[PDB]
């Protein structure tokens, strides 16, 4: 590849700042891009740079470009949760009906919710008893902890996922887990996970 | 602006494909990029303009025409489970700085047999009186599950009105059968409401699902509903307590 990219991936808390990098060895160069990839979805160009310009901004994002040490640099302010994606850096060496696009590999951010009072619990979701499934929800803690998949195939268990009550100002994670088998119950649900020494089990 | 044909596709193995891209923003360069969930993009096909036709950098089964500026459709002559992917199709502009711009995709799955197709079973579970005596808040989990394909939209719908803040639904969906390559699907999704909201029984709380499956075209021998493009649903109201 002609384009590299740095990092691989890196998780950062919401409201901090982060740096990602591009470095290329297409000969000729005519412009660089920067491209915001969410999950499912096409790329979005964030930013298009000439060799004539060191500089580009698009609202929280800002792009710099060194067209002499073949650099570009994509520095994100105050990140939030909805800057998780996949940056993409994309190179042109022409600017004629000839030219062709360079892509980078991408760089993976994770933005994690800063959460100042976890309160680690699992529940139980009362049966539709429309459906058969029986529900437990691990919610509350805080991203450090990692939600492990389950030693059994008649239970599934899905990762933590952040939601958001914007209203509140108030986001949590949890962690849905099911079977439909008599022998699940919520408190042996997340065995397989090792979670926070205070979970508060009802 | 740039458009593609059609979002979802179900088909057999063996049959013949087109996907449709257009744009009538008089662009000349257009692009058809491939990428499976969670992979880099990779290139196909490209086009210089109304008559040209170029292999990208990765090797595929499928064609191109470039018959018009407008139209730069794929082809799949015959489909085999291996071309399951997403396929993008983009045009830069002739102005300015050259700006790319993508198509909404065509998420694409070749089935062995057009009877995997299943569309989901859904249920809505309630919120945990612990949880609201613990928090203040009620938290909804939806379940979408024994889906195939995964060609699946799930939303939240509270008094009609679709809600995004409160939500979170999986990025990607469970295996069944992890070991299956026609393994089905589930999904999980989680709506949070103030426990006031939820205790209010004049509120209406409904989990949606868009499938996409077979259309009237396709055909159906089989005993079972014809696995369609639907909405499968699930409710609950706010409860006294």
């Amino acid at each position: 590849n002609q384009v590299e990219q740095s990092p691989q991936s890196l998780i950062i808390l919401e409201g901090k700042n982060c740096t990602l990098q591009c470095n290329y060895t297409v000969s000729p160069f005519s412009n660089l891009r920067w491209y915001k990839q969410d999950t499912g979805r096409g790329p979005v160009s964030l930013t298009i740079m000439t060799f004539s310009e060191n500089t580009k901004s698009n609202g929280r994002y800002t792009a710099t470009l060194d067209a002499d040490t073949k650099q570009s640099s994509l520095h994100i302010t105050a990140s939030q949760l909805s800057d998780s994606a996949s940056y993409i850096c994309v190179v042109s060496d022409r600017g004629s009906t000839l030219g062709r696009l360079y892509f980078g590999r991408g760089t993976q951010l994770t933005v994690w919710p800063d959460i100042q009072n976890p309160d680690p619990a699992v529940y139980q979701l009362r049966d539709s008893k429309s459906s058969d499934k029986s529900v437990c929800l691990f919610t509350d803690f805080d991203s450090q902890t990692n939600v492990s998949q389950s030693k059994d195939s008649d239970v599934y268990i899905t990762d933590k996922c952040v939601l958001d009550m914007r209203s509140m100002d108030f986001k949590s994670n949890s962690a849905v887990a099911w079977s439909n088998k008599s022998d699940f119950a919520c408190a042996n649900a997340f065995n397989n996970s090792i979670i926070p020494e205070d979970t508060f089990f009802p | 602006d740039i458009y593609q044909t059609p979002r979802y596709l179900v088909i057999g193995t063996g049959k013949k494909i087109t996907l449709e891209c257009s744009q009538t923003m008089g662009h000349d360069k257009m692009y058809w990029y491939q990428q499976d969930p969670g992979m880099e993009l990779h290139l196909i096909h490209y086009s210089y303009g109304v008559n040209s036709t170029e292999k990208g950098d990765l090797s595929s089964e499928s064609t191109v025409s470039r018959i018009r500026t407008e139209h730069f459709p794929l082809t799949l002559e015959s489909a085999r489970p291996s071309h399951t992917s997403q396929y993008l199709c983009a045009s830069t502009s002739r102005r300015g700085s050259y700006e790319q711009y993508f198509g909404p995709g065509t998420r694409l799955t070749v089935t062995e047999d057009l009877k995997n197709v299943f569309p989901p079973e859904v249920a809505v579970f309630e919120p945990s009186e612990a949880e609201i005596s613990h928090t203040q808040k009620a938290t909804l989990v939806c379940l979408a599950t024994g889906f195939y394909p995964d060609h699946v939209e799930l939303s939240w719908w509270v008094n009609g009105k679709e809600v995004h803040s409160g939500v979170c639904t999986d990025p990607q969906p469970l295996k069944e059968q992890p070991a299956l390559n026609d393994s089905r699907y589930a999904l999980s999704s989680r709506l949070r409401v103030s426990a006031t909201f939820w205790q209010n029984p004049r509120n209406h709380f409904r989990c949606q699902v868009q499938f996409y499956g077979l259309s009237e075209n396709d055909e159906w021998t089989q005993d079972r509903a014809k696995p369609v493009t639907q909405i499968v649903s699930a409710e609950a109201w706010g409860r006294a307590d």
